[PDB]
RNA sequence: AAGAACCUUACCUGGUCUUGACAUCCACGGAAGUUUUCAGAGAUGAGAAUGUGCCUUCGGGAACCGUGAGACAGGUGCUGCAUGGCUGUCGUCAGCUCGUGUUGUGAAAUGUUGGGUUAAGUCCCGCAACGAGCGCAACCCUUAUCCUUUGUUGCCAGCGGUCCGGCCGGGAACUCAAAGGAGACUGCCAGUGAUAAACUGGAGGAAGGUGGGGAUGACGUCAAGUCAUCAUGGCCCUUACGACCAGGGCUACACACGUGCUACAAUGGCGCAUACAAAGAGAAGCGACCUCGCGAGAGCAAGCGGACCUCAUAAAGUGCGUCGUAGUCCGGAUUGGAGUCUGCAACUCGACUCCAUGAAGUCGGAAUCGCUAGUAAUCGUGGAUCAGAAUGCCACGGUGAAUAC
């Protein structure tokens, strides 16, 4: 009944947060759906390499945005109390929709 | 880049949020099919009385570290050269070299 | 009950179910004749079946997603050979002897910076 | 103003200036730096002077010149 | 000219990132700006503290700046009487509540930024660059390293024509991606012009 | 090339007759990489070739090809102030794929209305040993005799 | 230059300012902020009504202005032949060197040459050389197959209800999504080979000899390019070469060159009907639905910061009909009129739509360019820049060759 979707710039870091969230859900006792990997978004940029001419020589960059979703289904009164500020990770977005 | 030009951008920013976040009715509200008397003709005439600094039309959107007018990138806010100088060093998170 | 094969030719992934019975083929809730129309797209589907001469023995249920005309038609030829791979076992050597088992991994390649299309450079004039 | 939905355009400074002229009719040529303004039928018979970039040239108004913008009658670049 | 940033091609392979925070497309160009304004001040304020690397992260609207240095006592001082003075202005610069903690680099001669820092301070102080860059190669290697290469270019010694001189000792593989190579650069604004300094230090291969 | 010798690719047979020789013909005739219309012309001209003269459709093709295959062709080598064209026998694999190129190119200069009508007319001409394709084949043969003193 | 109508603009004309449009100081007096009027092309000039942020400074300091004087600010001004930093290039070519030893009086040489082999100083054997480093290869990304885990906003093999729309219960099998593993190593067999490196083939395999592509560019050359991204040594203007504003120019046209789009048609034009994609973007943003308008588009206006909402109907193709080789139902320039949308503002100088007109062009002299396989050719979609404005740039897929003696 509440969806937690996690966004990060590296897969290994996003796994650290999704691993505890099911553990906390397992600590609630049961009834976790399991993290599901949504499709990844990748923005590719192409900036020129020189301060001047030689336009034909460029550099291509890319930023990825890995995605997860756990889909908490049973909202215990102790689930809501315990699921605030327990991500233990910096640089990971959190979004909870009721 | 020529600090004179950098001062223009913030003078045009200051007069952009000052007026055209509130004085937008003349160009948006009084433009459509409504009372067609001189009040619309007043709206057209009164829109020029405001200083020349309109919201979109006079913002060059230059770089934040050098003020380079060209090669801008809206996402990072730097030019095409400072992005590679705020570099692959690691200043920009999650931005690596692409190979597909 | 059913036997299965995938097929993945050129960005078009199929899925084929082979049913013993008579000879009738339905693909993506349409008949074989009307879905393709191209004579090179309704025989390439048939090519694995005619080689083993079952043709009139198998009932096929098929769903194909993505790709184009010959990409999907080639993908089905792959899946059918993979479907035949499952519920008979001694048939591999003959089936592989005529292809149909190699995935044919040939995809469209990059555009590449500095190149006009994908490998074609722009016209180069010395002076 | 390049649409009937918006209406024909003239600058405020020019609009008030021409209003004073017709109040007393034809007078000394009117010097103006406006070239983006249409020509209204209220200033027929005047000799307004547009500025092409270096000098003010007097353009004589006529009934025929009533839909053309002011700058049309001042060649901005010279040639032969 | 024909070489890529060795610290940059290895951003996702072995070398880490110097900024680890997330932000959607709306809050990126201004998160980056506040990153640059913090880095600009901290380098200038800690000029003689031999600061190596500044890594900035922003957990939940709260900037956390971690400074790496080989002289931690200079930075914090007597029971942190100055680190708070640094924190009290980072929030001003960034607009968010900060927490600056310090990590000590116990190899001041084995860091790329520190080595390139020391041998450009020397040039500004007018020591002959052959003595400067022959020292750094030996001092790093006798302290334990599998390779080092130091490169100095510019108007060396007041010569009217620019020249590049590089000393490489040991084994420094640049094409091998997995190698753990530390690279950095600095400058020297001498009375004659500008002198550039680069240094590669190769320590591990995994 | 100069270093790597290599074989040839595998050609899928045509969907109406199952002959690789006509499978190459739809490939040679095709422009812009659209086999759909390329094969549409070939069978259309092949059908009207069978009814007009000769028997079958895959047989009237092979009879026509016999009158456009060149036995000997001239290759030119540069020696001095000019070049001498030295004749050399042509291997069979090149011979088939060369006659077909002559047939199509000569059938793109016909004055008929559509390519379907042109291709069949030239193919029928070949079996009757006339046309513009067999015109080229005789010329390539004639040049060999002229320069056979340079063999 | 990843996008000059004003802006950008660094240029020109004209109108103006000076410790200044931008920063740190000293003193004086004011909370700042708000509305509006007059003169002006505008900068500005002259105002008229409106106002209070911490106390132990409360009598002034800290935020914001006005003024003064002096320190100084400012320069897209000169030298890329004084420099850093960053690039092109020979060149993805297989080379460029060192320590010790030996030879030569010596510059130097040997190692690096020689027999094969390799894409490669790659590898083996010889040899006054023995070793080492920077290069090659490998480590990296993507793609080709399989296995394990999860099943929303993705999927539907088997079940029931169907307004046969995954639509609904429902399932974790299938395509797919993204995490982790298995796989390819001349691994196995025959032959050639100096019994060696390796080579030619054979089996299995999704993949066979670095499987396809990308990233990666050694010592150095051109005192190659950039003082206009930026910084910096000198030189110079400093009531000016600094700064502000309105208009114009960067779009000028007897001509010449380069890179491209459209064509010159019948393997095509037009009309009707209808299949199949991939990747990507979105908050002063993407904008369904319905109505209106011949159309660009206008109105109300859901949904979505997103595997669901929008962009977004893909096109070449297929089926039917007509045009029968004509400057033509090919071609679409040019021009007259009528409009829509951004935008203070569309004349100089925007895009697009409606009606009419219909130019050169009927396969292009010498000469010259690209391409070896999902390649050339051909057809469409997306993105960056961006209020508006690409036939360019960057990226995706569909159809898909000929030839290598
Ligand atoms: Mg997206
Ligand atoms: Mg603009
Ligand atoms: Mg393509
Ligand atoms: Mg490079
Ligand atoms: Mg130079
Ligand atoms: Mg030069
Ligand atoms: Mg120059
Ligand atoms: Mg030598
Ligand atoms: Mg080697
Ligand atoms: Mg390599
Ligand atoms: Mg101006
Ligand atoms: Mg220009
Ligand atoms: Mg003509
Ligand atoms: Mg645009």
């Amino acid at each position: 009944r509440i969806r937690i979707r996690l966004k990060a710039f590296d897969h290994r870091l996003i796994d650290q947060a999704t691993a505890e969230i099911v553990e906390t859900a397992k600590r609630t006792g049961a009834q976790v759906r399991g993290p599901i990997p949504l499709p990844t978004r990748k923005e590719r940029f192409t900036v020129l390499i020189s301060p001047h001419v030689n336009k034909d020589a460029r550099d291509q960059y890319e930023i990825r945005t890995h995605l997860r979703l756990v889909d908490i289904v049973e909202p215990t009164e102790k689930t809501v109390d315990a699921l605030m500020r327990l991500d233990l990770a910096a640089g990971v977005d959190v979004q909870i929709s009721l | 880049a020529k600090q004179s030009m950098k001062a223009r951008e913030v003078k045009r920013v200051a007069l952009a949020d000052k007026y055209f976040a509130k004085r937008a009715e003349l160009k948006a509200i009084i433009s459509d099919v409504n009372a067609s008397d001189e009040d619309r003709w007043n709206a057209v005439l009164k829109l020029q009385t405001l200083p020349r600094d309109s919201s979109p039309s006079r913002q060059r959107n230059r770089c934040r570290q050098t003020g380079r007018p060209h090669g801008f990138l809206r996402k990072f806010g730097l030019s095409r050269i400072k992005v590679r100088e705020a570099a692959m060093r690691g200043e920009i998170p999650g931005l690596k070299k692409a190979s597909w | 009950n059913q036997y299965y094969g995938t097929g993945r030719r050129k960005s078009s992934a199929a899925r084929v179910f082979i049913k013993p019975g008579n000879g009738k083929i339905v693909i993506n809730q349409r008949s074989l004749e009307q879905y393709f129309g191209r004579e090179t797209a309704r025989m390439v589907v048939r090519q694995p079946l005619e080689l083993v001469d079952m043709v009139e023995k198998l009932d096929l249920y098929i769903t194909v997603k993505g790709g184009g005309i010959s990409g999907q038609a080639g993908a089905i030829r792959h899946g059918i050979t993979r479907a035949l791979m499952e519920y008979d076992e001694s048939l591999r050597s003959e089936l592989r002897k005529a292809g149909f088992v190699t995935r044919d991994a040939r995809q469209v390649e990059r555009k590449k910076v500095g190149l006009r299309k994908a490998r074609r450079r722009p016209q180069f004039s010395k002076r | 103003m390049r649409s009937l939905k918006k209406g024909p355009f003239i600058d405020l400074h020019l609009l008030k200036k021409v209003e004073k002229a017709v109040e007393s009719g034809d007078k000394k040529p009117l010097r103006t730096w406006s070239r983006r303004s249409t020509i209204f039928p209220n200033m027929i018979g005047l000799t307004i002077a547009v500025h092409n970039g270096r000098q003010h040239v007097p353009v004589f108004v006529t009934d025929e010149m009533v839909g053309h913008k002011l700058g049309e009658f001042a060649p901005t670049r010279t040639y032969r | 000219g024909q070489k890529v940033h060795p610290n940059g091609i290895r951003l996702g392979i072995v070398k880490p990132w110097n900024s680890t925070w997330f932000a959607n497309t709306k809050e990126f160009a201004d998160n980056l700006d506040s990153d640059f304004k913090v880095r600009q001040y901290l380098t200038k304020e800690l000029a003689k503290a031999s600061v190596s690397r500044i890594v900035i992260e922003r957990p939940a609207k709260s900037i956390r700046v971690t400074i790496h240095t080989a002289r931690p006592g200079i930075v914090i001082g007597k029971k942190g009487e100055d680190v708070e003075k640094l924190r009290k202005v980072v929030a001003d610069i960034a607009g968010v509540p900060a927490q600056i903690n310090i990590a000590e680099v116990r190899k001041p001669e084995l860091d790329a930024k520190l080595v390139a820092d020391s041998i450009t301070s020397q040039l500004e102080r007018r020591v002959m660059f052959r003595r400067a860059m022959k020292r750094a190669v030996q001092n790093a290697m006798r302290l334990g390293a599998k390779g080092i290469k130091v490169e100095v270019s510019g108007r060396l010694g007041g010569a009217e024509i620019a020249r590049t001189e590089w000393y490489r000792e040991g084994r420094v593989p640049l094409h091998t991606l997995r190698a753990d190579i530390d690279y950095n650069t600095s400058e020297a604004h001498t009375t004659y012009g500008v002198i550039g300094v680069k240094v590669w230090i190769f320590k591990g291969e995994i | 090339p100069r270093r790597r010798v290599i074989g040839q690719r595998k050609i899928l047979p045509d969907p109406k007759f199952g002959s690789e020789l006509l499978a190459k013909f739809v490939n040679i005739l095709m422009v812009d990489g659209k086999k759909s219309t390329a094969e549409s012309i070939v069978y259309s001209a092949l059908e009207t070739l069978a009814q007009r003269s000769g028997k079958s459709e895959l047989e009237a093709f092979e009879v026509a090809l016999e009158n456009v295959r060149p036995t000997v062709e001239v290759k030119s080598r540069r020696v001095g102030g000019s070049t001498y064209q030295v004749p050399v026998e042509v291997r069979p694999v090149r011979r088939n794929a060369l006659a077909m190129r002559w047939i199509v190119e000569a059938a793109r200069k016909r004055g008929d209305k559509s390519m379907a009508l042109r291709l069949a007319n030239e193919l029928s001409d070949a079996a009757e040993n006339k046309g513009t394709a067999v015109k080229k084949r005789e010329d390539v043969h004639r040049m060999a005799e002229a320069n056979k003193a340079f063999a």
